[PDB]
C-alpha cells in the first residue's frame, strides 16, 4: 500500500511506482527509476544480502 | 528500457489550432 495504509484506507498500488513517488517526493524524476530500474533493483538486492 | 509500458496516443493542443 506504501503510506496509504497510515494515513486511512489501504489503496493498491505497484512497488516501482511507489519507489517513482518517493523519488519525485525529493525532486528526482521518475524517468531515472522507470529507465534504470534493473540497476536500482540490483542494488537494494546487493544491500539486503 | 521501460518495462510495462503500453502503448496509446496523446492529444495534441497545437495541432488543432493550426491546422
Ligand atoms: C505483471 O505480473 C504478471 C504476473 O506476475 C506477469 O505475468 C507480467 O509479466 C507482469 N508484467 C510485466 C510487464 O512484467
Ligand atoms: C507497441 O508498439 C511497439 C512498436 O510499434 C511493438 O513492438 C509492441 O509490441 C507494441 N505493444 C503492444 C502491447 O501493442
Amino acid at each position: 500500500s506504501g503510506w496509504t495504509f497510515g494515513a486511512g484506507p489501504a489503496l493498491q498500488i505497484p512497488f516501482p511506482m511507489q519507489m517513482a513517488y518517493r523519488f519525485n517526493g525529493i525532486g528526482v524524476t521518475q524517468n531515472v527509476l522507470y529507465e534504470n530500474q534493473k540497476l536500482i533493483a540490483n542494488q537494494f538486492n546487493s544491500a539486503i544480502g | 528500457v521501460v518495462i510495462g509500458i503500453v502503448n496509446n496516443t496523446v492529444y495534441d493542443p497545437l495541432q488543432p489550432e493550426l491546422d
